[PDB]
């Protein structure tokens, strides 16, 4: 698991890997690790999966329910603040490691959480177990002030070098960007590696099982 | 060694057409305190082989001693044949192995480095013995963070120069001054050839920080 | 380990427009088997089946209170359960006991309600839903299942050939397997009709 | 520690307790009692933490005695068997956890007899010989070896009689005397009490 | 893992499952755990797999060591004893064997059992492992001395079929060895499979 | 403190035929959540017809294969002749028990032939217990790469399949299959492969690839 | 980590290092470890990052709701005494490095401390961090009484410098800040 | 654990022990022996850690018939039972303790008879009567009402009759059948095996 | 506690506190920190006491042992060497704060030091013992290069002088040490 | 308070005919690090008692707090009633027990002087609630190092007078600046009469260091 995130010169470049594991075994192959929160701010987790699915739901209803009841575009600064006094309330013990970013009034907003409750306000941040080498890339080759596909390569250079790094992910590494007008979301955005051919069919014949005994019960 | 007192940091060391390069900073850092900021990490070993290590210092130096005491004597028999770089990898296996055996370690990370016979050659050496060969070595915070860019290069050319190769160690070190808690802007540069073994001086960085004029 | 007290296998594999769900038969202690009759793969509503492996109380816990909520729930309204709402439902049941945690594994397996649309899903013992395409697995059992349904599984196949394979699958990882034998159950249901077939497996 | 028997039969349940309540050295009580009449025609027996026995005895009997005289009729064995695994699992999350090991023992109208098998992790069951203890293993070898389901009630007490000289040959520790139930479409009758003079 | 052994009338009936798993998970079905010592040996491999080899092959050594010292065959009781003594001075150190010996005497048949914790015992019947009291169970039900062949025979091959159908710990194929006055003796060698077919009705 | 193990993972797989024995293994050297490097081949080339595999901790496994090549030519500097297999396999059990209270982390296949030059894999467990098998996989992928082989090496669990001795280059598309299908799911697995084919006539090498993840 | 404050006659002068570190890794390259809670009120603070970010946040809270119902500015001590009441009411579990200075129109510049115990004391000048042993060895030597703003600044500047140099954890970029009767003047140096 | 009395006379020692080699679950040997003969007039006795045991009674035994091809004659019973106690007091103290629980019975010519009594901690002891193990919990008891120095044989037969009879009356263990020694000035003799069906 | 050794141009500069402690209670009040090797060749020690002592006793004896068989003034890299040899080849039970100081013929004034790994470096100023962080936070901001005796005497009385001050188990009396070419001069400040 | 992070020292008190005398220093160290260097260790109640402490600071400011508002609650009573220090010494061994009762202790070691209506007081509160009245109080240390000081002198003559008491406190304290890690040679003397409660100013001691010219 490995997401990170980045400012533009208009908006949030987000990035993920989608490899769930559990424990030692690659236990899926796609997994959305970028989350809904709103019309303009999206989230990305990492660490614990259920922990951060189950935050990043309640924080999008109360935000879903603030915007409705005020009239108006929400602000990125108050999930800041409710994610960490929530993450701060559960002392700790709840494993969420979020990015947080949307696109306000004021502009373009990228945070990092820590699940203690440490919050940032960074123009670019990574996230997750191969974090580093995505780290690498942007402290190698970041300017301000970039293009728009100037910085999806860049994020999707980074991912893909936390990919060659160690727990990576098969997949086709997510994208996704908030600008001040358009809402963009790329799931199968680059495939690097194809699966090989199979070698042989092994495949079972009608009959190759002994059946003790069989049922049949009909529907509508 | 049980408890490591003063350890080094990070180590970096990458082939090129007709040489190794390898460089590391000169830092002596103990607990926290950066108390031994001008120390030298890289030995010259006598025309080949070159080593860099990391970890706790006085093993260094005791290593140091050993393999100083082991070139001089075969360079004193007088036949005209010295050591591989290989060989030394092979003997620095066999005795940190010997060390790990007896459960008392060597808290170490070594790099050998040597050109000879129109071939280059990188080794590694861990504490437990585990040792290889590659075309690109990074240690203890190295290999999460400068590896990246080492297997992102050597993928996208296999071959490199000196002068590439002194480029990228450039702003390896640079970045592992950015985010290091254990690093120091001030590093020598070693590197090895057929025109022999050369070390150059304590260099440093150039930084960026214009980021933090944003909130 | 604690999920390794009773054993447990669920399979359950995605097909052409059917879905095939599969478990073991053995209950006992640590080594000391006692029955080979356990249910495991419960009806919840017509073409709709769950899959639970791990401890056996939570399992039967589990499997009563997810009756029991979702009974309720289609009293309360008249039509028939989605398998996304069956989803949300058993992560937020898993969920609320988050620091006292049921040990179980759930498997979900079910078709369509308005169309014939196959649907596989598995939890983890907080609630992480995850739907693939290919096959999920779950029990103690994990890595065997693993190499053998990525070895044998195709994207287009029909109910014979589905069948087929789940069965050698089944047979192959559990008699690789300890804990965890003597006896396989499979349903296979599609829009047609529930077929449901026991195998003559390895009683060692 | 000790075990109590449990056989089904074809229409009939053959559950045999024994007679010890000994503590860690000596036999305390050598004519002891496990066996707790609920209704007419269901049993149930309980091994464990002999201060929980009671509990259990109190609770389960007496709440089924309380269902008896509110209703009008006799609970299912299936019912009270859930009856008793739920509240076993409820009772297990929380200061103070239970741990006996149950087998409930019923017969009904249209379902006829019935065996249940619990555990101290709360776990339903429906056997047809279960185990407990020690006596566990050295009666399921036997007893799984000589199981018919279409067998007669004088072949099931011989089978116990012959499990028990196995469980008097080969054991760590005494179990001087068991007592026998059997169930019918009666009831509880209770049969001669079987002791063993071992040489 | 269950083995059993008893001896009778004639000779000794040795016989053995085949599964060694490696914690929850089975790493072979055909470990072959009757170590055959001598021609007129049987070690088995109860607990451990490597710990029963080693010293069963040391202790074959040994026998014929002696044997090619005095020009004749040892006795069973002197095996026992010295695998007891090469095993007791590990003590405590972590070895788990549970082995059993047989093989034919001057005295004609002998049974002996030797321990990790140096239990060198003789008897009539003894069954080691983790389903050994199914074993025990099964065979104490079917044992008398003057039994006959076919009729011991299928005793043990009843009562290894017993055990693996309890415990998960033991399966695999079913050796069976028959130790004779002058050698040991294979019988078979049947799959669980195939006497479920065949005793289950 | 310091642990004196680590888990560096690896696969071996071997198969023996009528009169070959294959044997792979891929070149991955890891460490946790690291890569140290892509190219470590298992697979040693000991006589001829002997080809043995170590995995797990990897300094062992080094330690091991030179003290097996020394002790080889200890035997055939001594006996004029060279080993079997079996008596490899013999030497390298007394071996892992020579080192009991203190044991090698290596899971060992010895693939190779018989001196009726038929194949033969020789199994093998960290503490020093071996035996005569058809196929084994060791390391980290074996439970990946157990069940399938006894689909189709063993024919088992099968009914009304019929036994036809297993060929080479059928085998040959056996362990690619199985090696891409485990790369697909195991961490501790891929990159390359390296396959090592014991025939009468010699050692035969082949590399093919695999995921770059 | 490495947080300074002196004040001079005019006001007082605050000054930190940034580099939020985890472990050996540094998180965060640059951090703004000052917070303003009133206009003319900082804060600084060190040891753990969210229990001091919470601490803030109620304290920004009481202090600007207790100041508007004054309808006058507050006191430096009052958010003194706000912090240590909730300092030593959770100090089973809080790790808090506060330091609370600012200029006051009654008292002119304060500088109060709070370490992880909860006790508060009126200062000259303070240390905090656990890089701050150092230039706390010197600050002692190098502090002269009645400095001017100047002098307050290339004194921090010097502190910082050689606390940012020495430490592991300390370094980055040196941030500043200037309270007094007139305006806040921060500004970000290096040298 | 499992059970052996040392009960002497005026002129002979009756020991008995068990016949029990059971092993934490099943009782795997039904006809162990725990006597040793030493010589033509002492006897000896082990329990504790069974393969300690047997190491003990190989050293002792064949360094007491050294002795005896040595000299050329027979040890008194002291001079043994001291030559044991040492040898556990030099065994003790060192990386390989052994931890037994003996006692020796001898009979000499000019002593007469005389009993012996050790411990794990390798103490001596010259008891009118001693055990070991939960049986010496009930059965010094149960002898000790029922003691008298000028006892005959028979009485004392039938005391450890009665006493055998309270042992198999409340004790968990199971102890079925005990072989019986007696000393005499002939030597060891052999009574019958003792065993008691219990129902 | 505190240790402290500086060269330049003519010798070397030395210093310590006494102060020996054992928990909170001082055990002796005033203590010779630094010990006469050679004649020439001064070590100051700290961490534990009687390990420093005995190492130190060994070093005089091979030192001394080997001085006569030169028949030669020593080296004082000579002496660092063996300390490097006794500290290092048996450490693992040891806490030695050796810094080894003094004059040579051959060499100048050398100032190594050893601590507690077992390591050796060169050195022209060094620190040592548990309350020497302090005055190391400023030692390399007071120090010039190319210093008179004076000045070092003056610069090492700064120092250990608010190290003394400073540090809780550091105080007592400062002692100091000048060796050159010319001689000896031992001297002890107070007050 | 588990672990206390700024303790105090010290704390010594003695009665004479007519008044008692308080002095203790103004250290606020952290471990080993003298980090406070100015502090108040002794806070003057009304007219009659006087409270000095050890041990964790934070909570002497609690303690500070609490008996400020309870004793400006008496005085706004109007009553003409005031504390006795025995009643401020009960309710302060109530208040520790009660608290410790809680597994919370405070962390301190209170001495609690007092004057009033004729009659001398000087009260002990350790944390355990170990509460007892005495001629002459020592804490910490001073209880191991200068108890042994005032019993000599009060059993060589019970009474004594302000300047006698005064010096020897002074002497007292300068044994506690020899030989304690954690003291400071910066202390404040108070001294209550029938007159009122004085807090003197931050006084020193004057040492010998002629031993030091001794080899």
């Amino acid at each position: 698991t490995t997401i990170a995130g980045v400012v533009y010169k208009d908006g949030i470049v987000l990035g993920a890997d989608t490899r769930a594991t559990e424990g030692m075994v690659v236990a899926d192959k796609n997994c959305s690790k970028i989350h809904f929160i709103s019309p303009n701010i999206y989230c990305c987790g990492a660490g614990t999966a259920a922990d951060t699915d189950m935050t990043t739901q309640l924080i999008s209803s109360n935000l879903e329910l603030h915007s409705l009841s005020t009239g108006r575009l929400p602000r990125v600064v108050t999930a800041n603040r409710m994610l960490k006094q929530m993450l701060f309330r559960y002392q700790g013990y709840i494993g969420a490691a979020l990015v947080l970013g949307g696109v306000d009034v004021t502009g373009p907003h990228l945070y990092s959480i820590y699940p203690h409750g440490s919050t940032d306000k960074l123009p670019y941040v990574t996230m997750g177990s191969g974090s580093l080498a995505a780290m690498a890339v942007f402290e190698d080759k970041f300017r301000p002030d970039m293009e728009e596909e100037e910085a999806k390569n860049l994020v999707s250079e980074a991912i893909a070098a936390g990919i060659f790094n160690d727990l990576g992910s098969g997949s086709n590494i997510d994208l996704c960007v908030i600008s001040k007008n358009k809402l963009d979301f790329l799931r199968p955005y680059t495939v690097p590696n194809k699966k090989g051919t199979r070698l042989g069919r092994y495949r079972c014949e009608k009959g190759t099982t002994a059946v003790l005994t069989e049922k049949i019960t009909p529907l509508e | 060694t049980q408890n490591p007192m003063v350890t080094g940091t990070s180590v970096l060391g990458v082939k090129f057409e007709g040489g190794v390069v390898i460089a590391a900073d000169m830092l002596g850092s103990y607990g926290s305190l950066a108390r031994f900021r001008n120390i030298s990490r890289i030995m010259r070993v006598n025309n080949s082989t070159m080593l860099g290590a990391s970890g706790d210092y006085a093993d260094f130096q005791y290593l140091k001693q050993v393999l100083g005491q082991m070139v001089i004597d075969e360079e004193l028999l007088g036949d005209g044949h010295s050591y591989s770089p290989r060989a030394i990898h092979s003997w620095l296996t066999r005795a940190m192995y010997s060390r790990r055996s007896k459960m008392n370690p060597l808290w170490n990370t070594m790099v050998i480095g040597g050109y000879a016979d129109g071939e280059s050659f990188l080794g590694y050496v861990d504490m437990l013995g585990v040792a290889y060969e590659a075309p690109s070595l990074a240690t203890g915070y190295g290999a999460y963070l400068a590896q990246p860019l080492l297997r992102e290069v050597l993928e996208k050319q296999p071959v490199l120069s000196q002068t590439e190769a002194r480029d990228l160690v450039e702003r390896c070190m640079r970045v592992l001054y950015y985010r290091d808690a254990r690093s120091y802007n001030r590093f020598q540069i070693a590197t090895v050839t057929e025109k022999g073994v050369e070390i150059e001086g304590p260099l440093s960085t150039e930084t960026n920080w214009d980021i933090a004029h944003m909130i | 380990s604690i999920m390794s007290y009773n054993g447990g296998a669920v399979m359950a594999m995605k097909g052409k427009n059917c879905v095939a769900i599969a478990a073991d038969r053995r209950f006992g202690i640590q080594a000391q088997m006692v029955t080979t009759d356990f249910q495991k793969i419960f009806p919840m509503g017509d073409r709709l089946y769950i899959g639970l492996a791990g401890l056996a109380t939570d399992v039967q816990t589990v499997a009563q209170r997810l009756k029991f909520r979702l009974n309720l729930y289609e009293l309360k309204e008249g039509r028939q359960i989605k398998p996304y709402t069956l989803m949300s439902m058993v992560a937020n049941l898993l969920y609320e006991k988050r620091f006292g945690p049921y040990y179980t594994e759930p498997v979900i397996a079910g078709l369509d309600p308005k169309t014939f649309k196959p649907f596989i899903c598995s939890l983890d013992l907080i609630g992480c839903p995850m739907v693939t395409d290919d096959f999920v697995v779950s029990g103690t059992c994990a890595e065997q299942m693993y190499g053998m349904c990525e070895s044998l599984w195709e994207p287009n196949m029909d109910p014979d050939h589905l069948f087929e394979t789940i069965s050698q699958a089944m047979l192959n990882a559990v008699d690789r397997d300890a804990v965890s034998g003597m006896g396989v159950i499979v349903h296979i249901i599609e829009k047609d009709k529930i077929t449901t077939r026991t195998l003559k497996a390895r009683m060692d | 520690m000790e075990y109590l028997i449990g056989i089904q039969g074809p229409d009939y349940v053959l559950v045999a307790s024994d007679r010890v309540a000994a503590s860690n050295i000596v036999q305390m009580k050598d004519d002891h009692d496990k066996m707790f009449k609920m209704s007419e025609k269901i049993l149930l027996l309980c091994v464990g933490e002999a201060g929980d026995t009671v509990q259990f005895a109190e609770y389960i009997q007496k709440n089924v005695q309380l269902y008896k005289m509110r209703n009008g009729y006799e609970l299912s064995p299936t019912a009270a068997a859930n009856f008793t695994r739920r509240n076993l699992a409820d009772c297990l999350r929380s200061r103070t956890p239970y741990h006996v090991n149950l087998l409930l023992a019923g017969y009904d109208e249209h379902e006829g007899p019935a065996l249940y098998y619990m555990d101290y992790l709360a776990a339903l069951a429906k056997a047809p010989f279960a185990a407990h203890g020690y006596g566990a293993f050295l009666t399921l070898s036997i007893l799984d070896r000589y199981y018919t389901p279409t067998i007669s009630r004088e072949r099931a007490v011989e089978l116990l009689r012959k499990c028990l000289e196995e469980l008097q040959k080969r054991f760590i520790l005494n179990l001087p005397t068991f007592s026998v139930r059997i169930i019918d479409k009666n009831g509880i009758h209770d049969l001669d009490n079987i002791s063993f003079p071992k040489q | 893992t269950t083995t059993l052994a008893f001896k009778f009338r004639h000779g000794v009936i040795v016989a053995a499952d085949s599964r060694a798993t490696a914690g929850a998970y089975i790493a072979s079905q055909t470990v072959k755990k009757v170590i055959e010592i001598n021609p007129y040996l049987l070690g088995t491999m109860a607990g451990g797999a490597a710990d029963c080899s080693f010293w069963e092959r040391l202790l074959a050594r040994q026998c014929r060591i002696y044997e090619l010292r005095n020009k004749e065959r040892i006795s069973v009781a002197a095996a026992s004893k010295l695998l007891a003594n090469m095993v007791y001075q590990y003590k405590g150190m972590g070895l788990s064997m549970g082995t059993m010996i047989c093989g034919w005497d001057k005295r004609g048949p002998g049974l002996y059992y030797v321990d990790s914790e140096g239990n060198r015992i003789s008897g009539a019947t003894f069954s080691v492992g983790s389903g050994s009291v199914y074993a025990y169970g099964v065979m104490d039900r079917g044992y008398s001395y003057d039994l006959e062949v076919e009729q011991a025979y299928d005793l043990a091959r009843r009562a290894i079929y017993q055990a693996t159908y309890r415990d998960a710990y033991s399966g695999g194929a079913v050796n069976l060895y028959h130790v004779r006055e002058d050698g040991w003796i294979r019988v078979s060698s049947d799959n669980v499979a195939d006497l479920h077919e065949k005793y289950s009705g | 403190r310091f642990s004196p193990y680590v888990f560096n993972g690896g696969t071996i797989l071997a198969i023996a035929g009528e009169d070959f024995a294959i044997v792979a293994s891929d070149t991955r050297l890891s460490e946790g959540f690291s890569i140290h490097t892509r190219d470590s081949p298992k697979c040693y080339k000991l006589t001829d017809k002997t080809v043995i595999g170590c995995s797990g901790f990897h300094g062992d496994c080094l330690t091991l294969t030179k003290i097996i090549e020394a002790r080889l030519k200890m035997y055939k500097h001594s006996n004029n002749k060279a080993m079997t297999t079996g008596a490899i396999a013999a030497m390298l059990s007394t071996i892992l028990y020579s080192r009991r209270f203190f044991p090698y982390y290596v899971y060992n296949i010895i693939g190779g032939l018989d001196e009726e030059g038929k194949g033969a894999v020789y199994s093998f467990d960290p503490v020093g217990s071996y035996q005569r098998d058809s196929f084994k996989a060791g390391g980290s992928a074996s439970a990946m790469l157990q069940p399938l082989l006894d689909n189709q090496v063993g024919f088992k669990n099968m009914q009304n399949v019929e036994h036809v001795p297993l060929s080479l280059d059928r085998a040959m598309r056996l362990v690619k299959d199985v090696f891409i299908s485990a790369a697909e799911r195991d961490v501790y697995t891929g990159d390359a492969l390296r396959i090592c084919i014991v025939t009468k006539e010699g050692i035969r090498e082949e590399t093919v690839s695999l995921r770059k993840d | 980590t490495t947080i300074m404050a002196v004040q001079f006659d005019g006001g007082v002068v605050l000054g930190a290092d940034s580099r939020t570190t985890t472990g050996s890794y540094i998180a965060n390259r640059v951090t703004d470890k000052l917070t303003p809670i009133h206009d003319r009120i900082f804060c600084c603070r060190s040891g753990s990052a969210a229990d001091t970010q919470a601490v803030a946040d109620a304290v920004t809270y009481q202090l600007g709701f207790h100041s508007i119902e004054l309808n006058e500015p507050p006191l430096v001590h009052t958010a003194a005494s706000l912090f240590k009441e909730m300092c030593y009411r959770y100090r089973e579990d809080l790790m808090a490095g506060i330091i609370i200075a600012g200029w006051d129109p009654q008292e002119g510049g304060q500088v109060y401390s709070v370490p992880m115990g909860g006790m508060m004391v009126r200062q000259s000048f303070a240390i905090g961090g656990s890089g701050s042993s150092y230039i706390y060895g010197y600050v002692d030597a190098t502090y002269r009484e009645g400095m001017t703003k100047e002098e307050c600044l290339q004194f921090t500047a010097n502190a910082l410098a050689l606390a940012m140099e020495r430490d592991g954890s300390s370094g980055g970029v040196i941030r500043l800040a200037a309270i007094a009767e007139s305006g806040v003047e921060r500004q970000v140096l290096l040298g």
